[PDB]
């Protein structure tokens, strides 16, 4: 009905959906089966899902999945195998399918781009990203690094598939990405994306969701369990899928109260 | 009006999707309430419900208060046409 | 009143004192346990107060009625006076309004402590029965 | 007195309310190779003596691997600390370690031979211990029938360990699983999570903390009886130790089954 207005809620104090997952392909191969799809969802049918409604899809390598990772699914679970150098790969993949986030595409050789508050950042991906900035200062003068110089610049990231850059806002700067191989949008952070859970096969629970120095929030959806066999995660997760349905709620721009509210 | 060949299955196909529907599910939940609330002794009074002894047939569990409670009581009383009590139309 | 009382009472008739607030509670703050373990690691029983002319009860589980019949879980208070009253208003609150805070008591063993973390939710079935 | 009865128990809080122990430790022996001593045991006892505590009941075991001290475990004492050794490629070894030792398991012994097996609650997990387990499992359907596996044959299924030392193991609820293990050498048993241990405290001797003492991926909680302290030599996490004996026994207490009076609850 009514849409685009808050309006004060009252009340008295006294008184079957789609399921996504994905898994790397190491774990196929070390399972060597092609039924195991159909065994799981008909585990799902014994637990309480209807056949036919549980979904499937396969990826080589968490950079792979990094380039577009966008979930369209009314409950997603996420099976990231944890490296030892990825670190900030994972950490900036669970914080970018973890929080709404709201993008605008900048042209990077017309403007010279700046940052509002500190809940705004630079969302980046592609097949090599090799972002360049350099702070010019308040009279349109370079500081350690010339407007038309194309290699005094600070390096900040290099050959990387998924980058979350940010900045110290408060200033311009010029950027100079090359956008045949990497694409940079300004986005800004809404609040928290519930309609992801990530669980995480080994590691010890680093992935920070938020740049801030201060504060290192260990929000609830990002589970920790250890591995030697494929199967056993997937009985575990197969298993207890009550606590993990119950720990997420329906998405929150889905349903038809964020409409004309930066609607999906 | 049809009046067609020899008997067909119209009673028996009309049968099968009209004990699918909510109605038998409907008489079947009114049925199954009644059997725990008659089995209700290992929690002693615990039944929700706004009247005294409760039977399975006044319990509250779904404007004014009032309105949502004789709402649901009106919603589950519906099958009560489907049990003889009345004594009319 | 009082000697209209005294005298009516002496020729036998019905009695009676006006009073605001009687102070006829008996004070005893007991608790009493029913699920217990030697090291407090889940609980289930009743905390009451009755002090003064206000009664407050408060019925905790550390379960939460999670290993219960049916997630529902039942708590009784009897608290009887040494003398009959009539004609009473009664004021009634769904909040306890002492039993709510992280308190650590002594327990029943005499030599023991424990802990208490309250989360408050609203009573259900909230039945009350004056019984003569 | 009355046993076996779960009573109401009266209490107050207007009255005024407000050692002989028995330690032992287990500690791997490459901390015995390390420290180049062997009388450094009577200078653990008199150190306990100087802080309060009777010496001569005091006992000492040794294991040669975390993988040998994983294969039944024995613990018959008082106040159990025991001193695992970290490492990151052998976690799983020290989780199911941790996670036998701390929580009790009443068992039933399980014949995977003219039987099948399903679940009916979430405390429901496979424990096995043995030399050279490797449980081999394929799920039955509602209608006794292999999905993705056949039910004639073995060497088709799916595996959930191979050649392990210990293995705990959990399936889906609700349906049935044909299982076909060596029991020459292994054992397989149905254990029920009953509830918490207290009699068992595992100090992590290493680095990142990474103990998960639940079944379910939700929760992963770190229990206080969970220690954990950086290391370099052995002495040093001694002395800690020892130093800190006062909080290890407050934060731990007397085994809650073999306290002399709850008798018929699964203990004395």
């Amino acid at each position: 009905q009514n849409y685009g207005i808050n309006l004060p809620i009252t009340g008295s104090m006294d008184i079957t959906s789609t399921l996504c997952l994905y898994y790397p392909t190491e774990a196929a191969t070390e399972i060597n089966d092609n039924s195991w799809k159909d065994t799981l969802s008909q585990l799902f049918l014994t637990k309480g899902w209807p056949t036919g409604s549980v979904y499937f899809k396969e990826y080589t390598n968490i950079a792979s999945f990094s380039v577009d990772p966008q979930l369209y699914c009314d409950y997603n679970v996420v099976l990231m195998k944890y490296d030892a150098t990825l670190q900030l790969d994972m950490s900036e993949l669970a914080d970018l399918i973890l929080n709404e986030w709201l993008c605008n595409p900048m042209d990077i050789t017309l403007y010279y781009y700046q940052q509002t508050d500190e809940a705004n950042k630079w969302i980046s991906m592609g097949s090599s990203c090799t972002i360049k900035v350099c702070p010019l200062n308040t009279q349109t003068l370079g500081i350690g690094c010339l407007t038309t110089d194309a290699t005094t610049f600070e390096e900040v990231a290099t050959a990387e598939k998924l980058v979350i850059t940010d900045v110290v806002d408060g200033v311009n700067h010029k950027l100079d990405v090359t956008t045949a191989t990497c694409t940079i949008r300004n986005c800004k952070k809404l609040g928290p994306r519930e309609n992801v859970a990530v669980i995480q096969v080994g590691g010890s629970d680093i992935l920070d969701i938020t740049a801030d120095p201060t504060t290192a929030p260990q929000t609830e959806r990002m589970m920790r369990i250890n591995w030697k066999k494929w199967w056993q995660v997937f009985y575990t997760v197969v298993d207890y899928v009550d606590q993990i349905i119950q720990v997420m709620s329906k998405r929150s721009r889905s349903l038809n109260s964020a409409a004309f509210y930066y609607r999906v | 009006k049809s009046t067609i060949d020899a008997a067909k299955s119209m009673a028996t196909n009309v049968m099968k999707k009209f004990k699918k529907s909510g109605l038998a599910n409907s008489v079947s939940t009114l049925t199954d309430s009644l059997s725990d609330a008659a089995s209700s002794i290992s929690r002693g009074s615990s039944i929700r419900s706004i009247g005294s002894s409760a039977s399975a047939w006044t319990d509250v569990s779904t404007v004014s208060s009032v309105s949502t409670q004789t709402s649901t009581i009106s919603r589950r009383l519906r099958l009560k046409e489907m049990a003889t009590q009345t004594e009319g139309m | 009143e009082y000697i209209e009382n005294w005298n009516l009472q002496n020729r036998r008739q019905r009695t009676g004192f006006t009073f605001h607030k009687p102070n006829i509670f008996p004070y005893s703050a007991s608790f009493t346990l029913n699920r217990s373990q030697p090291a407090h690691d889940n609980l289930m029983g009743t905390m009451w107060l009755n002090a003064g002319s206000e009664i407050q009860v408060a019925g905790f589980d550390y379960s939460c009625a999670i290993n219960a019949p049916a997630n529902i879980q039942q708590f009784e208070h009897i608290v009887p006076l040494r003398r009959v009253l009539t004609t009473a208003t009664i004021t009634l609150l769904p909040d306890a309004e002492r039993f709510s805070f992280p308190r650590v008591i002594n327990s029943a063993d005499g030599a023991t402590t424990w802990f208490f973390n309250p989360v408050i939710l609203r009573p259900n079935n909230v039945e009350v029965e004056f019984l003569l």
